[PDB]
Parts: C-alpha cells; structure tokens; sequence
C-alpha cells in the first residue's frame, strides 16, 4: 500500500490538473517508472493492473526476448506511431498510452540490442515532448540495466516490489479439491503455510501436484470412491520442491543445542545482567547503541550464553557473524560481507547483532605477530557508528584473548565487560553429573570421594567435562575411567 | 514439423488422443544459451525460440511428453528450466554394489 500511495501521490498527480495550466507553466510529467524485485513477486500483475486502474489506454504487452528480429528498429519506431498521431490530432488532450517491456535487461544491456537502444533514446527525448506516454520497465536484476538509460529525466522513479497472502493463494489452489469432499479434515492449511516460508506460486502448484502423486501411487501398484489426499502425502512431497532463499535464525538456534545446566548461580547472575541490558536498550530513547564484551578462559562457554540471551530477547531482528560463514573468501570479499551484514541491521526499529571469536576474524597468530589490519580497522570503525535516527542496536561480541585486545588498544570501544569463569568446585561437578545421568547414586558419590583425595582445585571447562563424560560412558562406566581422565585433563 | 501429428490427433479426438512421445538426444547441442553473442547468423537462436513457442504457447496441447538426455546440464539454456518446461529432472549416478551384481548377472 505504501508504494501504491507514493507512486499515485508523487508521479500520477500532474495529469489531474486542467491541461492549459500544464501547457502554460511548462511543468514536465515524469516519464519512466522502474519496478524491480525478485522473481515471482508479480511485477507483470502490477504492470497490468496499473493501466486498468488509471483508466489508461489498452496496454501493449511485448516480451523482452521476442524483440529480437533493421527490422527491430522498424518495430520500435512503429510502436510509437499511434501515440504520436493521437497527440498530433489533439495535443494535451491525448489519453495516456502505456507500453510495458517485460524483461528489459534481456535486450537493453550495455548489434540489434544496440540499435534498439538507439531508436528508443532517439524517440524518447529531445525533439519529442510527448507527456502522454508512460513506459514501465520491470527486471529481476537491476544491475544489468544499461547506464545510457540510468540518468535523470529517464526512469526517475524506482519502486521495489506474505503469510496471509500465502494462505489465501493456498485456499485458491485448494478450492477444487476441498469442495469435492476429497480432502481429509486432518490437513491443516495453516500448518503447510508455516512450513512453506520461501515459496512462490509455481512452487505451490508443484507441491500440490507431487502430494497428489503420492495418493496416485497408493492406488496403482474399481474403488475409485476412496481416492483421498492425506496429510502424509503433503509431508512427504516436501522433499521434491526446494526454495532459493536463506536464513540465519537457525544458526542462532543450533549454537545452544547442548542446552543449559544452571550448575551455578553466577550463570543466573549473568543472564540477569543480559536481560537488564536488553530492557535498558528497549526503554531508553537516548541510548541508541550499546556494546558489550564477554570474555573468559577458552572453552568456558561464551557463544552459547550470548545466543541464549539473544533468543530470550525476542526482538524482530537477530543475527550472528561467525568465522564459519567467512571461510574460503578473499579479503576484499570479507570486508564487503561484514559491511553488508551491518548495513542490513539499520532497517528495523530494534536490532541485535552477535559477533563470535573476534580475534579469529582478524587472523591473529603470535609468532609474527601476523594479522590483517584492514578487517580490524573496519570492525573498529563499525563498532562505534551510531545507527540512523530512531533505530536501536545491541551488539554482543565474544573473545578469549583479552590481552591481545589490550595490546591493540581497541579496548576503548566497548562500554562494559562480563567475565565468565569456569567451574572449580566439585559441587558443580555433582550437578553436572546428575544432570547428565551418567551413573547411579553410588558411583556419583564415589567419584567425588576419589577426586577429593587427588585434585582439590578443579579448574576445568564445561565443554571438556561434557566430552570427557561422553567418552567415559563407553569404556568403563564405573569410576575407574572418569577420575583418571579428568585428572589427565586437570 | 515434428508436432504436426500430435496437433492433428488432438484436434480430431479431443482428450481421446493417444500419447505421443518424442525424445531429443544430445539436447545441449543446439539449445545452448541464447545470449552467447558472436555477431553472425542467428539460426542458433531462433531454434530455441521456435521450440519454446511450441512448448509454452502450446495452444492447449496436453498430450505431449518430451524427454531430453544430456551429459552437461550447465550448458543448457536457463530459459528452458522452469515450471511448464522440463519440470522434473532425474539424476543418474554410478551404481551401488548390488546394482553392480545385477549388471554382472545381466551381462553374463
Ligand atoms: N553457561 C552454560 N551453561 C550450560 N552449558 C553451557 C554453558 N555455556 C556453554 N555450555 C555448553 O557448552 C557447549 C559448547 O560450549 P561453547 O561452544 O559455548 O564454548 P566456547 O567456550 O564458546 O568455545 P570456544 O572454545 O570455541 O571459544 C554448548 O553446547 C553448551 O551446551
């Protein structure tokens, strides 16, 4: 609706006035409108609807690739004969003529495809002052448009082209099967919509046909009356079709796959501090940027905690920048990926961004010392940039080399630090043991006795504890394994 | 000139028309990308356009199934890989051990 209001208010307003006023002042009507967006958004639908809605002349629909044919120039120039003659006969009173050229970038690339541009540009501007012609250019790839047309006075206005609509189109498709009492009541259309997040109409038709195909198979290796589409076919057919999108919200859910244990109260304290900071960002209108540092010994567990806080926040926008995503890229690609990831966080009222293992992104190795200065400078600049007006960010970055960051003098960029010490008391070990149901009560009572007489100060990370428990579960369930292994990892 | 029989039978017998199947060996030979360029004879482009016109703007020909066998999908023009035109794609990979035994039995 917002685009529908903008295009109407701004572009299509001059024609409303009495023609003599326009003729006298000399105000010029906008000529070009460029509708762009991903495939399947219905750009053709909008182009068709615009003409009928505005009571314009019957649109002349021409395919981009079909333009390929001096006869191409003849066709291009012939296209304008009707409008030219109509304006000649009347002038300002000529009705609005609309021409839509589907897949403009197919033929209008930077020599038929050159002579076509020559003809179009010769006819469009200069000797001609035809304000009664509106050309709509639609393309899935905006970068491919010729630079000869991307200039003021030509295609001045650019327009960029949901859950409920998806459900409605599902209903449209299903009407025929649902009406004829061949659909089981177990099938929940809203459930399928929740499953289909990044699918377009043609994909929906494909899923419908494949799901029906499984019902077809069920019969064929005269009871045709029992041909019914079941939910199982819909669930099974999902493996055939595939979308062409991507999401990182899943990445923020796998980082906590191991779950929490609350083995100590300081975990609760840290979570409380995080929920305090998130609320502070939510409520204050002045604090538009908050930076937090989470540091501690290696292996203590820092990514999981930040991910948990972020998932508890409940903001509309959440994302993670991890080294895994950057692997295999060149430097000039990493610097642009990091910039884009930041530029996409300024388009929502509230945002959370998590950065993982800062020192690993910078390629730090202490022998040289060697590291990449460009990425470091980029991050340093980004971490202090205020977001645009009325938008708020919360950035959490995790690191394990506090001293190195101290050396680089980057420490001034953060507002607060949070330390996460690894467990050291055998009480925490008891809690973890009961949580992991490793052994019965007797073994879990004997393990502490065996440890207390060999290793009073524990000082072991939780990750190592979990992996040690997992590996000890197999060889010898009794204590005679664990106490040794852990003593080896002390 | 290949589709004339199917059109005639369709027009003659409505939905009673039998199934006509034509298979295009070495599909990637002619139907390469239609934006190759070269500034020469265009007979290598109108061919794709003709096939696409008779396959998309079929005028309701719903009794035709085209099968295309190739070794390099990447070279095929992308315009023909979309719903309504070569929808289903089946990959044939190397056999498994049991399939190997089956092949050995068949050969011997
Ligand atoms: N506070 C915590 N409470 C309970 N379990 C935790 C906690 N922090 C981490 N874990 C567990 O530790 C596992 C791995 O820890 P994690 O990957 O966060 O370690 P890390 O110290 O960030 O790693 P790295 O050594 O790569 O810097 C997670 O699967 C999670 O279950």
């Amino acid at each position: 609706d917002k685009e529908f209001t903008k295009i109407f208010r701004r572009a299509f307003a001059s024609r409303i006035f009495p023609p003599s006023v326009i003729e006298k002042l000399g105000i010029s009507h906008v000529k070009g409108l460029l509708l762009y967006g991903p495939p399947g958004t219905g750009k053709t639908l909008i182009a068709r609807k615009i003409g009928t809605m505005l009571n314009a002349k019957e649109p002349k629909i021409v395919n981009g690739p079909e333009i390929l044919s001096g006869s191409s120039e003849e066709n291009i120039r012939n296209l304008f004969k009707d409008a030219e003659a109509e304006y000649r006969a009347k002038g300002e009173e000529s009705s609005l003529h609309i021409i839509i050229f589907d897949e403009l970038d197919s033929v209008f690339k930077q020599g038929v495809g050159d002579n076509v541009v020559n003809q179009l540009l010769a006819k469009m501007d200069g000797v001609d002052q035809l304000n009664n012609i509106l050309v709509i250019g639609m393309t899935n790839r905006k970068d491919l448009i010729d630079s000869a047309l991307l200039r003021p006075g030509r295609f001045e206005v650019q327009v960029e082209i949901d859950e409920k609509g998806r459900l409605q189109i599902f209903d449209i498709q299903t009407k025929k099967m649902r009406e004829n009492n061949m659909m089981s009541d177990d099938v929940n259309l809203a459930e399928l919509a929740a499953l289909t997040k990044n699918f377009s109409g043609a994909e929906i038709e494909g899923l419908v046909k494949s799901a029906s195909s499984f019902a077809i198979n069920k019969t064929v290796n005269k009871d045709i009356a029992k041909l019914k589409v079941t939910r199982e076919d819909f669930l099974n057919a999902l493996n055939d079709v595939t979308p062409a999108f991507g999401i990182s919200e899943e990445d923020l859910k796998t980082c906590v796959e191991g779950g929490m244990m609350l083995y100590s109260e300081r975990v609760n304290s840290i979570l409380k501090n995080g929920a305090r900071y998130v609320r502070q960002v939510r409520e204050s209108d002045k604090s538009r940027l908050v930076s937090l540092l989470i540091h501690g010994p290696a292996g203590s567990g820092k990514t999981a905690l930040a991910a948990e806080i972020a998932l508890k926040s409940g903001f509309p926008f959440i994302r993670l920048i991890s080294p895994n995503e950057l692997s295999g890229m060149s430097e000039s690609a990493k610097i642009a990926y990091i910039d884009n990831t930041f530029r996409d966080a300024y388009k929502s009222p509230l945002n959370i961004l998590v950065i993982d293992s800062l020192e690993t992104l910078v390629d730090w190795v202490p022998i040289g010392p060697r590291f990449s200065n460009n990425i470091l400078q980029m991050l340093k600049v980004a971490l202090k940039r205020k977001p645009p007006q009325d938008r708020r960010l919360l950035i959490m970055t995790t690191t394990s080399a506090y001293s190195v960051l101290q050396q680089m003098d980057i420490l001034s960029c953060f507002d607060n630090e949070i330390a996460v010490p690894n467990m050291t008391n055998l009480d925490e070990l008891n809690n973890v043991m009961i949580e992991s149901n490793f052994l019965d009560d007797a073994g879990r009572v004997k393990v502490i006795n065996e440890l207390s007489r060999s290793c009073p100060n524990f000082n072991v990370g939780i990750k190592k504890t979990l992996t040690n428990i997992e590996t000890a579960r197999h060889d010898e369930d009794p204590v005679n394994e664990l106490v040794e292994l852990m003593t080896q990892s002390a | 000139n290949l589709f004339k029989d199917a059109e005639a039978e369709y027009r003659a017998k409505g939905e009673e028309s039998s199934l006509h199947i034509i298979i295009f060996d070495e599909l990637d030979s002619v139907f390469k990308q239609r934006g190759s360029r070269g500034d020469g004879t265009g007979v290598g482009d109108n061919v794709v356009n003709q096939l696409l016109a008779k396959m998309d703007g079929v005028d309701q020909l719903n009794n035709i199934l085209v099968i295309g066998m190739t070794n390099r999908k990447d070279l095929i023009d992308s315009a023909l890989l979309r719903p309504g035109r070569f929808e289903v794609q089946v990959e044939i990979h190397l056999p498994d051990e049991k399939g190997r035994l089956q092949i050995f039995d068949i050969q011997t």
